[PDB]
């Protein structure tokens, strides 16, 4: 009955990598300037996104969702982060992935619309972790998990139905971001289809890096892991792979985000692992190298620190080519 | 005892279908070609001039249809103007066939509830305003009854729309099967694109077009075929003009050749987002421009995996 | 059905076929095959055995069956059931066979899940008064190869009985890989049923037997057909099937009307064969495009 | 309390065995040509003479017979000339592998129901006089014992398709059998290497598995010559009023080289009734030419069968 | 209350054949002498368990296991026989195999304990105790071809009894010896619950057999040695028993005939010794009960050659009866 | 309402480390030699001292640790040495992945029970594992209400240990789905992985094949370590600290011997190899081992890959 006061349950270190992307970018005829809030190149991708945002506001993305194809490390979900904050200052944006999903604490309808839910002030689920059941001690009851009935979700359905023509009650859609669509199988992808046809449902954006799979569930392949009924409504973005003036402006963000001060010539060493191995490692190693110089107390990375914790902590290339040579000599007799 | 339950339906559906008017036939049962929406497609028009005949002259007892084509040809738009050559307002209840695979509720109810759906009032409209179940069906169904004895309630019925029909396990052919032998049942046009699958359930049957051969026997197969260039621009133009989007001449036969390298219902996609971004920069129709603006940010799903499958051979060494 | 003009199996008392009696036409072995089992049904030696009819579809494999039972005593039960009719989501296999035996005794009308208990409880001593007696059923199923072992075994329990009706089976598969196990068995069966019971094979039609039978249901559906139309027509039943050349009846019988000849010409039989398909024409048209999408 | 149930037995099963008494052995232990019903089959009925002497002297403590030998050769009339020699009156019941898999009864229920076929005084009929039950009754037949007004005699089950057996079953006629109790359990297979139902990567001999296969010992069948089915068919015109020709086993015989030896004597009722209808009394030649070719078996039908439809 | 009367329910089936070996056949420094307390060969893998028998004496067993590899027909279970014996006059011994715990009537947890009841001795087994309170049985057909029901909380009863009565003085418990036969017949939900169980004081040492080499582990979808999880493999003591030479084989075929007090000519000997390296030596002794038998019928009870070229026409092994069926199904595959 | 549970975490997992004492690191973060009884895998310690004071300075905010490399190479003696360098006894609790495929325990239920023996708290170190076992959802429920009291209070401290979780590729993917949702709550332990194989397929989809069987969504947030394996000049000295640790004298012609037998097998198998080599040097009369004990045990007993090997070999 007196549940405004307890909105606060969002999650900050997940998408805590994210936050130098302040929306889009986009002047007013559409046209990125290729550094505008945080957000750097990718200017093919940003252009099409600016498109959603227009059918959003008219109302014509009514029975129609989002798809973003492209390759890891290439930006997936700063696109789809920055469609949250350039739609409105205030909208909620949860990026639960595809294998998330299949748990053993719920089915796959209580963790779906558990999402449908957490992006529709406060989101229209967190109304569902005071007034369902008491819980928010220590680390156990973490471990531990109660259920959210049907019977509780048709009390709070029918408090704020009336609440709409009162005025102080406003809506907002928000975003979900389904990434890894390809782990869904058809017994959820007939729940997408189910909640789309409401009328305060969100705008769905999903991700996948893959090409011609096949279809978990069932024994039809199809393009990128969706079925041929709801490739027929989507609109697929693209992004295109970063080049090597791209990731010397995206580190030298983060460095900003983490109070690092490192050389020009650790700069260009550090998106050459960047260029060969991945994207999502380079940012990695930025803390633990930082670690080395301080206990070296120089406060200022240089180009041995880079390439002691290069040697140090390996990378998912590496770490499993290395494994398939010692199965090889394994093998030998 | 309540009969206002106006309309509960699945607009979003049947809202790319809202200029099929009427099958366009002449009054010796042949095929115009453009008429009351639909262009071209003269076979497929004129053999479902006479499934409403068989229907309205009582001879459909137990047969059904398959319209079997390539995806993007209408099948959708040749089993909605069927609907309207019935007359008056007879229900059409579009579904596809993985809908069945739902976890919070049983196939038997929603092959049961799409039945319902088809059958001016629906079934499944006093079934939703009696709520606030099989328990219910049993009053409901007689109160109808009591109607018809009564001499009042005229009972009609409908069309029913199964799309991707080789999704549909053996388990739900058979229970459409017993549906098909009652007196007052629909229409049960089903549609696929395929040629010979595996019924889903049995591993080792390999059947035509997914259907078992005990339904198989009951059903009048009509085939639709692609489009050309010529009769492709004519159903681009009628949904620019129902939308209210001004298109140029120039612009309307680039799009017209995109739809010849992709499904049709990718060039019809494309008219709300190019029309949107030549609101930007301050026209009302689009150009030429903008056609090809919009084909460089959006891609269909076939040559999206191309993108992917030929650089994951380069990003896997 | 389609199956409304046979009133027996055709035969005389010294059990050879005159090819044209009670509707049936054709079918030359089966039909005579058939007047033995209907001997050892009357002597009452039947009993642990079945039929089986092996054959491809549209091969008289339920009319034989069919006339089986008006061959018999005048009134006679008959159910005629497929083979995956029983995989329903209402019941389950134990019920639906259940209600095949109860129907072919009707006891099933008497009927309508102790219910079942408490009528052969009922008929237990009213069959030892003699007011109304009881008669055996001619049970049939279709397409048996699509059965699994789980019911297979039920038919061995059921066949027990002393007032169980004699099974008419069905198929037409070769070597099939048994349902619900791992090895091959000839028509699907196991091979403790395949080691008792009887096997009749039935041939395909000829040109004139196809005619004969096009003749007769164009006499029970009313249409006044032409002469050349015949010869056109058959030759559709010899080369799709007869299934689909017994639908061009109607379908040609509204477009003489809709045009007022009242005699169905040549012409509109070589009309709606051309918007009526067929499975071997639609199976073969989506394969020869499908191959041509995966090229290029 | 209720002691006159005298018969239940599922009788089509041993109907085509109407004729076999006994294994048909002198008293040196050799096996003659033709006694009893039994005809050929000399290393075999020799060595179910072996099994007899080995029951009756008590040293078959937990071993069973397996009959291995294809089919059409004798592997259910061995079986019943043991539960035949070995005393009179003494219970058998021939069940099929593929019986264990119903949708109604449990397979602990269809395999324990399966013994008590066997046990006599059976323990079978005494558990449908009255209607757990079945304990009732233990005391019933524990007074009947001990009173000496009653015996306890074990019989023969015998279990045909055992390759179609899976591994819980084989357990539960593993523990059951290592009573002083339990009936002799005959097997009967006509396959070499097969997958143990329920494992799917595991091959073994038989298709049973080991634990119950090295105590078990193994009795060959061979197949018949035609001078030896032209004596089992002549036997079985004999014991159902059957009159018949020389010239028709002539053809008999061909027809059971070709297919197997259980289809020959399906065709002797229809030819029979097809000579009653033309007012003869013995089967002629024209009926053997004719009943094979109304009827069929199972592999001549389904080659005429993939051959026409392809 | 007053169950210490009703001791002994036991399969005597099972363990008959082995019967003939009381002990393992050792020195006071561990060394084999060929010929000693029923034993006859394998000198190798006899004082490999010398070492074994040490660490249980010692008390260094807790955490590990033995396997036994070798092939079928070598003694397998005679070697894990003779460490019941050597262990003490009285500690208990339970051969069950692999295939055993796939029961319809009870799961795979319920009949996993009830092996590792049976090997826990208390002095005045544990099992023993448990199948008596629990209800009344051990009765004539009716009752074996029936079944009851193990209430769980009688075995907590019993367990917090033997924890009040073994530090009195008056019950003493001692850890017996388990034999787990043909291991590549257990998944991984059943090797979860050895690695569990093995964690306590009173648990008794596990000794297992296989025949296999690299193969898939049951359950999962990966190949390993024995069909054993890699968890389990790096706690074994592996011993490798080897077959036999035509010496040993004669040997042991001349203790079995006391056994079953039979006399066999020394024509006959040579003869059954070359069944038993052309079979296995489990099927030349089980022609020597079915061929006294024939001669008991003939009068004069001395086999020669004779009996024993009789009955091995008569009864087939299990390795030469499998191709007689493939040669007759390969005329069946030919049309 | 009790703190004197003393007696738990079973010691049959850590029987065979008990020489593990630390990282044993300098005061610059450079590997020594030989130190706290760890010898040898220099590179593989220097970056556990990384990880080790990412913990204490609050940086490994949803985080794990990988540890790929052979068997035999002591990538659990590692993870017991950052679970002493914390500070006073903080808990640790080994498992393995096919340790949540109990029968009547359901797959979260040991999953559960693991998390709690990695939580610690006159005041002396128990767990959260430790009262669960005194006071017997609701029994555990109960115990919570106990301990966010103390600390309302100031007097009980939560500690976070160390889940070593070893053999990871038999973990199906709706545990890695637990793995990742209790793993950055508040207090959640350090989860320390294991593996030794390269493209494995995640159990529970059979077509989505991934590096060392973890799904992609949990493996961005883990940094990888290698475990290079030994040389024989260091592998006796794996010997060496062994055979003090139990009061067995050796000679120097056996460690070479052995040394010889952990390069053609694991390293576990040469630590196998002394127990049983020194009951048998006992019936012989010698305090002291000889080269003949050790090389008549390595004839006796066989490893498990080379007794694959013989009934294999003689079976065809
Ligand atoms: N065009 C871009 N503008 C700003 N940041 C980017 C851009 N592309 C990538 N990034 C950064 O790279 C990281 C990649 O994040 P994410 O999109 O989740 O990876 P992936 O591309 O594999 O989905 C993010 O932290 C993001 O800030
Ligand atoms: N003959 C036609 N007349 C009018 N519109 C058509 C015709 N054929 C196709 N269309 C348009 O093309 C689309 C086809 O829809 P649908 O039937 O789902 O495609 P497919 O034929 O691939 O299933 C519809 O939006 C419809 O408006
Ligand atoms: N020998 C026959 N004589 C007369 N009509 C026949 C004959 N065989 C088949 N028919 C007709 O052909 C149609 C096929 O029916 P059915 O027996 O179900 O086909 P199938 O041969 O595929 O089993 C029926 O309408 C039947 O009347
Ligand atoms: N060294 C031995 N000493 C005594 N008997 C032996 C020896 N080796 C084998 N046997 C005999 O071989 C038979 C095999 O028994 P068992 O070990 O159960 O089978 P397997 O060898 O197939 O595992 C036993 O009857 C046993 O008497
Ligand atoms: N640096 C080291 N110092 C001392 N002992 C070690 C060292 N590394 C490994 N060991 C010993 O070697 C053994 C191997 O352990 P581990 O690497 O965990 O093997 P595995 O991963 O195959 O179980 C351990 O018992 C450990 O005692």
């Amino acid at each position: 009955t007196k549940v405004p006061e307890i909105r606060d349950v969002t999650r900050i270190e997940r998408i805590g990598a994210h936050s130098h992307i302040r929306g889009l970018g986009l002047d007013d005829a559409l046209e990125p300037r290729q550094a505008s809030q945080g957000m750097v190149g990718q200017l093919a991708a940003r252009r099409a996104a600016g498109v959603v945002l227009e059918m959003i506001r008219e109302g014509k993305i009514a029975g129609r969702a989002v798809l973003i194809a492209g390759q890891p490390g290439t930006g997936k979900t700063a696109i789809a982060m920055g469609m949250a904050q350039a739609l409105g200052p205030d909208t909620p944006f949860t990026a639960i992935a595809g294998s998330e999903i299949f748990s053993l604490e719920m089915s796959k309808t209580e963790a779906l619309t558990q999402a449908f839910r957490r992006s529709i002030t406060v989101s229209l689920h967190e109304i569902d972790v005071i007034n369902s059941r008491t819980q928010g001690f220590l680390a156990l009851f973490s471990g531990d998990t109660g259920e959210i009935k049907s019977e509780v979700r048709e009390q709070i359905n029918a408090k704020v139905a009336e609440w709409r023509e009162e005025g102080k009650a406003e809506i907002i859609p928000g975003v979900l971001f389904i990434d890894e669509v390809h782990m869904l199988d058809i017994e959820s992808f007939s729940f997408l289809n189910r909640a789309l046809e409401s009328d305060m449902a969100p705008v769905l954006i999903m991700a996948t890096n893959r090409g011609i799979t096949r279809i978990r569930g069932t024994s039809y392949q199809s393009p990128h892991g969706i079925p041929i009924d709801l490739l027929d409504r989507l609109l697929i973005v693209s992004t295109t792979p970063y080049s090597e003036k791209d990731t010397k402006q995206i580190l030298r963000i983060r460095c900003e985000e983490e109070d690092v001060e490192m050389s020009e010539d650790a700069y260009t060493v550090l998106t050459r692992i960047g260029l060969e191995t991945s994207l999502r490692y380079a940012i990695q190693l930025i803390t633990a190298a930082s670690l080395v110089c301080r206990k070296r107390k120089g406060t200022e990375v240089q180009v041995d620190d880079i390439k002691r914790v290069y040697s140090l902590f390996l990378d998912e290339s590496r770490s499993t080519q290395y494994m398939k040579e010692y199965q090889d000599a394994f093998l030998f007799n | 005892k309540i009969e206002e339950v106006k309309s509960t339906t699945k607009t979003q559906r049947i809202a790319s279908h809202s200029h099929v008017k009427g099958l366009g036939l002449d009054e010796s049962g042949l095929a115009k070609q453009a008429a009351s929406g639909l262009v071209g497609q003269e076979n497929a028009r004129e053999a479902c001039g006479v499934i409403v005949e068989l229907i309205k002259s009582k001879k459909m007892a137990g047969r059904a249809v398959l319209l079997a084509g390539p995806p993007g040809t209408g099948k959708t738009a040749l089993a909605l103007a069927i609907a309207q050559e019935l007359g008056s307002k007879v229900p059409f209840c579009p579904m596809v066939g993985s809908e069945v695979y739902s976890t919070e509720i049983k196939k038997t109810e929603v092959l049961m509830e799409n039945f319902r759906r088809a059958i001016d009032v629906t079934l499944h409209d006093l079934d939703v305003a009696n709520a606030r179940t099989d328990k219910l069906r049993g009053e409901i169904n007689k109160v109808v009854n009591k109607y018809i004895d009564q001499g009042i309630a005229e009972l009609v019925p409908g069309v029913l729309f199964v799309d991707e029909v080789h999704m549909l396990d053996i388990e739900c052919f058979t229970y459409l099967h017993r549906a098909l032998e009652s007196s007052i049942a629909p229409i049960v046009i089903f549609a696929s694109n395929r040629g010979n699958c595996v019924i889903r359930g049995t591993e080792d049957i390999t059947s035509p077009h997914g259907i078992p051969l005990d339904l198989l026997d009951r059903v009048m197969i009509i085939r639709t075929m692609l489009y050309t260039p010529q009769e492709m621009k004519q159903i681009i133009k009628i949904r620019a003009q129902t939308e209210g989007i001004n298109i140029s001449e120039e612009a309307l036969n680039h799009l017209g050749e995109i739809g010849t390298k992709t499904t049709l219902r990718y060039s019809v996609q494309l008219l709300t987002p190019a029309n949107l971004l030549a609101k930007i920069n301050g026209k009302d129709s689009i150009e030429k421009e903008h056609v090809e603006e919009i084909s460089e940010l959006f891609y269909d799903a076939k040559s999206s995996a191309k993108i992917l499958a030929d650089q994951q051979d380069k990003y896997m060494k």
